């Protein structure tokens, strides 16, 4: 409602949020993905298998 | 002390009916073949039996069997 | 052509590395170097492999 | 007026993508034009960043793709974005094809825009050829015999095409380093045929499911169509990218696997999967000269199709007899190409030469024959008599 | 340039069609309406509507079609087993 | 080549970094393949001199004979090494070799 210039009301601001996002999602996506990939295969990756013959 | 594990999953679904009906029948084509082939005179011969139509079936059944149910078996 | 010139058909077994979400088991892969080098390297060659 | 209008670039652009007047009636199967000019961009972007790493040479060429598989950062992305995009390629265009056949887009006054359609048909095939003999395979260099044997058979001129096609006595390395710098240079001619089949569609503009004047109702490209041609690119992307990341070798052939081999012979000779209907129709005829123009000539057959439709009405959309005949066709297209996959024996020798028939009588016996028939029954059935 | 011939298409003001006299027309904003309202009595029931009409201009000539290869199909792999180990021969030459 | 070929009786045995996506099957062909080979060749076929018979061979008969057996090799985790348990190491090795 009353948050418009705070959001999405400037052309500056338009461009100017979808880029400044645009860094911020790419870090913390890519963190996530990596994360959950790695607990759903956990037990095969060489992490673990260089960890079994110490 | 552990034998391999692809033959005996291979013996006991041979101990099913469903294998006998098709180990029998390859057998029924073997001694067919062999009061033959020693019969005087070959090389007479074009065309004569073979039981390779017989094997692929038996084997067949043994792979439909046999694949689901293996890798649980090896580490 | 006949059944017996094509050859039979090879079933399917459940790999571990089948599925969209899955890694090869590196465990699978350490043992298999090892019946590389002493059953399987005296007549075939891996020249690709650095 | 406004800089848009004006200025001499930036007219072309407000002229073609931003105040270009529409059907409002359009559906989906005229956003298919669109999809195929990302798909050239596509193809001509990864390949060269693939250039870089190329060798030409007949004793370098398989394994230095081997080296962009391997040692090339991110080099299997460029790959198989390339060998699968090749196909949805092909797919896009006989989907972009069919639609002109239904609903009658090569009739007056767009004959034009049909014949340079055909022209742009010809150089993708023979691009997508001359690139997959690129890989030196073992599909590749048995495919690449089969085909440039063909122009032995050319009365009184034929030990010459094929001695100036092999710069030899065989498939061997002038051949490979020669198709590879033709390979480069067809792929900016289509570019080229692109531009000048949108000057003739500007002329005249699009035609509707209707199949009538368009010219009472148009709304403008900008912010209607924009956001409906964006539907089907995200789509496109989606599919193309679940073939790159989860099953990249589907489309294709395991003996290209194999470096080529001019000594051993494979069991098994096939090619992609859209050249098999055009694979099915060389080898019914049993002649060798008579085979290499029947092949030619189901691609050239599509120019008499203004000249045999003799219906007064554009389109299929109400004509009964034409909906069924039409899909008669597609189907027999489909039986062509699983044709052309398979050994040839004898229930399938004559599978194969019935349904080539097939494909030649429907343009030019039963098109005009039911053509005529609905001329007359859309009268008997209206004037009172 | 000079101008070219003529087409059977215009521009904004000069399209080329008849004169129209007498129609009106009626619009409402984007944003007054409620969002997605034509997403149910659309594909649920519209397109089961457009599917049943145009359906049987598709399936008689795809069931002619897979007859005629599942029947030709199976005469293949019976002249390619023991039991059609005659009829190979007579036939093929 | 040369060499190769005099040390197999003619034939030539490939080269292995490629194998499982030069094969129309994959991983499923080259695991059926070893552990494949019959006791015995069925009642009727006639094998060459030298030949084995493997029915997943186009033919029915390959010069290559059988060569994995059991407790021939030793793992260093202390995995029983069966004739089906190496033959499922080695193709996951070789997948990796291709991909
Ligand atoms: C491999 C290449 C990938 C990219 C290919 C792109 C797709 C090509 C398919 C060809 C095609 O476009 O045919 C469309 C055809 C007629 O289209 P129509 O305008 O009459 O129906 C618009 C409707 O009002 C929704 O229109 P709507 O306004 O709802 O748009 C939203 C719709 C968009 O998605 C698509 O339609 C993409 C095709 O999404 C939704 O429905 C939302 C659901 C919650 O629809 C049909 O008649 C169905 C026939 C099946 C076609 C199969 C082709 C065989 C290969
Ligand atoms: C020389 C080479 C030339 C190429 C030859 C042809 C190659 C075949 C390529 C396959 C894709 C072509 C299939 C679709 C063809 C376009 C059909 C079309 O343009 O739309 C017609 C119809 C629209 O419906 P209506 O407008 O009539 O609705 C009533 C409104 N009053 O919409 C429809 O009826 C669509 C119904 C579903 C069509 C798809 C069915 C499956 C087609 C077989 C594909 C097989 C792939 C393996
Ligand atoms: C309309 C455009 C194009 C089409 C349809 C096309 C088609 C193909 C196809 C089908 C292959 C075989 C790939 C495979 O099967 O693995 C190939 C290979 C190749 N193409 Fe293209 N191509 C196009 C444009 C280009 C362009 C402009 C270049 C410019 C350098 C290029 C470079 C290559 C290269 C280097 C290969 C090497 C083998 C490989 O990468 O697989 N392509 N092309
Ligand atoms: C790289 C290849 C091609 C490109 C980029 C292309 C592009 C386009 C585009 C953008 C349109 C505008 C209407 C629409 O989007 O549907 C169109 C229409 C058309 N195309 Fe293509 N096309 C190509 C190949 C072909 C081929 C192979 C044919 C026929 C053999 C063809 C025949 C036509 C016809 C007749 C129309 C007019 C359809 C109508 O207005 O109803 N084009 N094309
Ligand atoms: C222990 C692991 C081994 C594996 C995984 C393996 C795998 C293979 C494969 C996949 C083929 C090709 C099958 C085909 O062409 O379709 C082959 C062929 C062959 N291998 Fe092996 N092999 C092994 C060990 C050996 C050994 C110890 C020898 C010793 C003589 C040998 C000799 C051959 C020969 C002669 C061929 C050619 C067969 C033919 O072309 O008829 N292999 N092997
Ligand atoms: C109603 O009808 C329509 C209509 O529906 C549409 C969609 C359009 C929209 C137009 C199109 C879809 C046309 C598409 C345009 C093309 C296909 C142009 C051809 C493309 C090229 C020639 C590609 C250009 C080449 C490159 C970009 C080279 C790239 C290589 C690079 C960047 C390597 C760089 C190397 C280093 C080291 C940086 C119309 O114009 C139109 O008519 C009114
Ligand atoms: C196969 C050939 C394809 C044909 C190309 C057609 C599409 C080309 C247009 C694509 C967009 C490019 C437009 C550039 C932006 C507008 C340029 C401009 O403002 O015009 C010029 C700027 O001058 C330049 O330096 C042009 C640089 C061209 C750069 C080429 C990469 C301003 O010109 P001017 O002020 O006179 O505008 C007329 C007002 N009545
Ligand atoms: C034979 C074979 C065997 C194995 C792989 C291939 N092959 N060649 N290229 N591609 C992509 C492919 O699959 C091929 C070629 O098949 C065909 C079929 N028709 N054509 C054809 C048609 C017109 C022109 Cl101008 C050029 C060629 C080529």
């Amino acid at each position: 409602s009353s948050l418009y210039k705070t959001f999405f009301k400037r052309n500056a601001v338009f461009v100017g949020t979808i880029f400044a996002g645009a860094f911020v999602f790419q870090t913390v996506f890519d963190t996530a993905i990596t994360s959950w990939y790695e607990n759903h295969n956990k037990g095969k990756l060489w992490k673990d298998v260089k960890a079994r013959i110490a | 002390e552990v034998t391999d594990q692809l033959e005996d999953l291979r013996e006991h679904f041979k101990n099913t009916e469903e294998g006998k009906a098709l180990v029998h029948h390859y057998e029924e084509c073997a001694e067919r073949v062999k009061i033959q082939q020693q019969q005087p005179g070959y090389a007479d011969l074009e065309h004569k039996e073979d039981c390779v139509e017989e094997f692929f079936h038996l084997q067949h059944y043994l792979d439909t069997a046999t694949a689901p149910r293996l890798f649980d078996k090896l580490k | 052509m006949t059944a017996a010139e094509h050859g039979l058909h090879a079933p399917a077994y459940a790999w571990s590395h089948n599925g969209p979400f899955e890694t090869f088991d590196h465990a699978s892969i350490r043992r298999g170097y090892q019946v590389y080098r002493e059953v399987c390297a005296a007549c075939h060659s891996l020249d690709r492999v650095a | 007026m406004a800089f848009r209008k004006s200025n001499v670039y930036l007219s072309l652009v407000n002229s073609y993508i931003i105040d270009s007047p529409q059907p409002s009636s359009i559906n989906y199967w005229w956003n298919m034009g669109s999809l195929l000019g990302l798909c050239l961009v596509i193809q001509i972007v990864t390949g060269i960043f693939m250039a870089m790493h190329y060798s030409s040479n007949i004793e370098l060429a398989f394994s230095s793709v081997e080296h962009i598989m391997r040692d090339v950062h991110n080099g299997y992305i460029l790959r198989y974005l390339h060998a699968n995009g090749a196909s949805f390629f092909f797919m896009v265009m006989f989907m972009h094809m069919a639609k002109g056949l239904y609903y009658g887009s090569y009739r007056s006054p767009r004959v034009t825009l049909w014949n340079v359609g055909v022209i742009i048909f010809i150089l993708t095939i023979a691009t997508a050829f001359l690139g997959y003999c690129c890989v030196y395979g073992q599909m590749s260099h048995w495919g690449a015999t089969v085909i440039t044997n063909l122009f032995s058979a050319i009365p009184f001129v034929g030990n010459d095409i094929v001695s100036w096609l092999w710069g030899g006595f065989s498939v061997s390395n002038p051949t490979i380093q020669r198709f590879f710098a033709l390979h480069y240079l067809v792929p900016f001619i289509i570019a080229a045929m692109v531009i000048m089949h949108l000057m003739a569609l500007h002329i005249h503009g699009s035609s509707n499911p209707l199949g009538i004047t368009g010219n009472l109702d148009r709304i403008p490209m900008h912010s209607y169509f924009i956001f409906k041609d964006l539907v089907t690119v995200f789509l496109f992307m989606l599919i193309l990218a679940l073939f790159v990341f989860y099953s990249p070798n589907t489309l294709g052939h395991p003996d290209n696997y194999i470096p080529g081999n001019p000594l051993v012979t494979p069991a098994s000779i096939v090619p992609e999967w859209y050249l098999l209907p055009f694979y099915a129709i060389l080898r019914s005829i049993p002649d060798k000269l008579l085979g290499v123009i029947t092949m030619f000539a189901a691609i050239l057959v599509l120019l008499v199709l203004p000249f045999t439709d003799r219906s007064v009405v554009r389109g299929n959309t109400f004509k009964v007899l034409s909906k069924f005949f039409f899909f008669i066709f597609v189907f027999n297209f489909v039986l062509l190409g699983q044709i052309g996959a398979c050994h040839v024996e004898v229930p399938y020798v004559l599978m194969g030469q019935i349904a080539t028939f097939i494909y030649f009588a429907y343009f030019l016996i039963i098109v005009p024959v039911i053509s005529t028939i609905e001329n007359v029954l859309f009268y008997i059935g209206r004037v009172n008599k | 340039g000079p101008p070219s011939g003529k087409t059977y298409m215009g521009w904004w003001g000069h399209m080329g069609g008849p004169k129209q006299k007498g129609i009106t027309s009626y619009a409402v904003s984007p944003y007054a309406q409620k969002p997605l309202q034509g997403i149910f009595h659309n594909a649920v029931f519209n397109s089961f509507r457009r599917f049943k009409s145009q359906f049987l201009y598709v399936l008689i000539p795809a069931g002619i079609y897979w007859y005629w290869w599942k029947n030709g199909n199976e005469y293949n792999e019976f002249l390619y087993s023991k039991a059609g180990r005659e009829e190979l021969e007579r036939v093929n030459v | 080549e040369q060499a190769a070929r005099a040390a197999n009786q003619g034939a030539l045995p490939p080269d292995l970094s490629l194998i499982v996506k030069a094969r129309h099957g994959g991983c499923d062909y080259i695991f059926s393949l070893l552990t494949g080979y019959p006791d015995e060749p069925p009642a009727g076929v006639a094998l060459p001199p030298g030949s084995n018979y493997n029915p997943y061979f186009p033919g029915g008969s390959i010069a290559m004979a059988r060569v994995l057996f059991d407790d021939m090799v030793e793992y260093e985790d202390g995995t029983p090494a069966t004739t089906s348990q190496m033959a499922k190491d080695v193709t996951t090795f070789l997948n990796w070799c291709a991909e």
